[PDB]
């Protein structure tokens, strides 16, 4: 459960079927696994919520990542196919708080979502970081060079 | 001025100190390390 939540990295739905469907037969507690998974009229709606969990498990880290990957590669790394991608990603683009990017044009998508409104942070990051690290390069490299010629 | 008058006070040179105060002053205010800024993208709108 926690491993499905720390940095999350991908998941396979069938390995989850294994790990959390052998718990519906293995008994130590048996009633919460019944109420969440073993039940049908609500437990199967919670299986649907588990499908929400596996697809949001996809979508959260794929909103964190994947700048310039294609689409069939996307669906096969979603572990759910392209029609399943339009279903399973329409019902989380109705979340309408993650901005992503797809195109067709033959079946090929792209990325870099904000269309880069930046020439500013290039200067900021690049030049301020590099120039201040270079003014540190004096203050501490000649410090260590003077140290290694204190000890010589 | 009933029994008072000011006096001359010059601010005389210290060759031991004047050029190095100038060194402190200038070479610590010309970019500090002289390598730092050599803001810029919103003063566009501010200046226009």
């Amino acid at each position: 459960l926690l491993k499905l939540f720390t940095t999350m990295e991908l998941m396979r739905w069938s390995t989850l079927v294994e790990d959390y469907g052998m718990e519906l037969r293995k008994g130590s507690l048996e009633s919460p696994a019944t109420d969440v998974f073993g039940s049908t009229e609500e437990g199967e709606k919670r299986w649907k919520d588990l499908k929400n969990r596996v697809v949001e498990h996809n979508i959260r880290i794929m909103a964190k990542y994947y700048t310039r990957i294609t689409m069939k590669r996307m669906a096969q790394l979603l572990d759910l196919s392209v029609d399943e991608s339009e279903a399973f990603l329409s019902n989380l683009v109705v979340n309408k708080t993650i901005f992503a990017k797809v195109d067709r044009l033959a079946g090929i998508i792209n990325f870099q979502r904000p269309k880069d409104p930046n020439n500013l942070l290039n200067d900021w990051s690049q030049k301020l970081n590099s120039l201040m690290s270079l003014v540190n390069k004096t203050t501490h490299l000649i410090a260590k060079e003077e140290m290694i010629h204190n000890l010589q | 001025n009933r029994h008072y008058y000011s006096i001359t006070i010059n601010y005389r040179k210290n060759e031991l100190e004047q050029k190095m105060l100038l060194n402190l002053h200038k070479k610590s205010w010309m970019e500090g390390l002289t390598l730092q800024d050599y803001v810029v993208k919103e003063m566009l709108e501010l200046a226009k």
